[PDB]
């Protein structure tokens, strides 16, 4: 057999010559399915049966079918991914061959309308929510600093201050801070077919944030490629849920003030004009320490900043020598 | 006096570990335990806050971004003990 022989080796060499390739944009996975069955590379990879959400950037412009890229860990080794139409088209495939997919039933009524099952158990329709394949995140993952209360206020973004220093004053080769006055929160790129651009076009979404707030993703996303996590700022972040939605999904990292009782000296150091708002200080609070902990990934209980510091540190630490 | 000294000590330190055990079982040992910590973390996080307290973004830093790290670098620990030898001397 020539025909396998001769080709099987196309995927073994093109991924080595160029080890020194520079990654660009990024994939993240929804679904987990083996490659025994599936395996249809001439990598003769195992799978592609990872994890959801994997961590892994793709830039080499392959075929239309599949592309081979790179998984980032300790060890800086080749992987291959499916194609983002591949997994669109396979997603079904593996429930192609379950007999009664469409509306018949195998509980000893055969007969009664037979016909193949209807096109609506495919892609000819999918609409959920017309979620797409494979989204793609910065070179790295983005950093939201949650905690310890609403940001901006006194105590709350002082807090932020602080620890900064340490990641930036730290690294000076992965890091390049940046401050944002955009509402992140309210902003996602699931628009219907078009988002505001112009100015005085005079349209039901002409004076509205969306256009400001999508004009810092040139920002984020492609500019990352000096591989750099980039902060920000941004008083918009204070639940886990509205941004572990859409293409950002960043880091968030939750300062944990321990038991809500010691918030109190802390917040009423200062004395007086602190309790504007009062009330909105210690449960706001308490509803990041509500939310599934999983959420954030990284929790600072810890003491002065000389060992907190370090449990940032070490994150990134491991973090950082994996991305290459 | 050596024997019925023995005696009285043992049962008032057998009597003495009852109550402990009723204050165990009602949790009078929590308050301290929670008074520990939260005090140790009421002052484990004054730092973040003294440590940006002069964050410069008028130039007092000069000092105080070294004389929080020198008066901490285990210096100003064996210096004041021999000073205090010296006193005691």
């Amino acid at each position: 057999e020539s025909a396998r022989r001769e080709v099987e080796s196309q995927a073994q060499q093109q991924l080595e010559r160029a080890k020194h390739k520079p990654v660009a944009f990024a994939v993240r996975t929804n679904v987990s399915y083996c490659g025994v069955l599936d395996e249809e590379c001439p990598v003769q990879g195992s799978g592609v049966n990872f994890e959801a959400k994997d961590f892994l950037h793709i830039k080499e412009k392959y075929s239309n079918d599949w592309w081979i890229g790179r998984l980032v860990k300790e060890g800086g080794d080749i992987a291959f991914i499916p194609s983002p139409q591949r997994l669109e088209s396979i997603r079904l495939k593996q429930e192609q061959k379950a007999r009664r997919s469409g509306n018949p039933s195998s509980l000893s009524d055969i007969g009664n309308r037979r016909s193949p099952p209807p096109s609506l158990a495919k892609q000819k329709q999918k609409q959920a929510e017309h979620v797409p394949p494979y989204d793609v995140v910065p070179s790295m993952r983005p950093v939201v600093l949650v905690g310890p209360s609403l940001k901006g206020y006194e105590v709350t973004d002082m807090m932020q201050k602080a620890l900064f220093d340490f990641l930036k004053h730290r690294f000076d080769g992965r890091i390049s801070i940046t401050r944002v006055t955009a509402d992140l929160s309210l902003a996602k790129r699931s628009v219907l077919n078009n988002p505001g651009k112009r100015t005085i076009i005079e349209r039901s979404s002409a004076r509205s944030s969306i256009a400001e707030v999508q004009s810092e993703i040139e920002r984020i996303f492609e500019l990352a490629k000096s591989l750099q996590l980039v902060v920000l700022d941004a008083d918009t972040i204070n639940h886990p849920a509205q941004l572990a939605k859409t293409s950002l999904a960043p880091i968030i990292v939750f300062v944990k003030v321990s038991s809500p009782k010691v918030l109190q000296r802390l917040i009423r150091s200062r004395g007086k004009s602190q309790m504007k708002h009062l009330t909105v200080q210690m449960m706001a609070y308490d509803k990041l320490v509500q939310c599934p902990p999983e959420s954030f990934d990284v929790i600072l209980d810890e003491n002065q900043l000389e060992d907190a510091c370090e449990h940032l540190a070490e994150y990134l630490e491991v973090y950082w020598r994996a991305t290459h | 006096s050596f024997f019925v000294l023995n005696l009285v000590l043992g049962v008032l330190s057998g009597e003495f570990s009852k109550e402990r055990e009723k204050a165990k079982a009602r949790g009078d040992f929590q308050k301290l335990r929670e008074k520990q910590q939260l005090e140790e973390d009421l002052k484990g996080y004054l730092d973040w806050i003294t440590q940006a307290e002069d964050i410069d973004p008028r130039w007092n830093r000069f000092c105080r971004r070294k004389c929080r790290a020198a008066v901490k670098s285990n210096v100003f620990y064996w210096l004041v003990i021999f000073l205090v030898f010296l006193n005691t001397l």
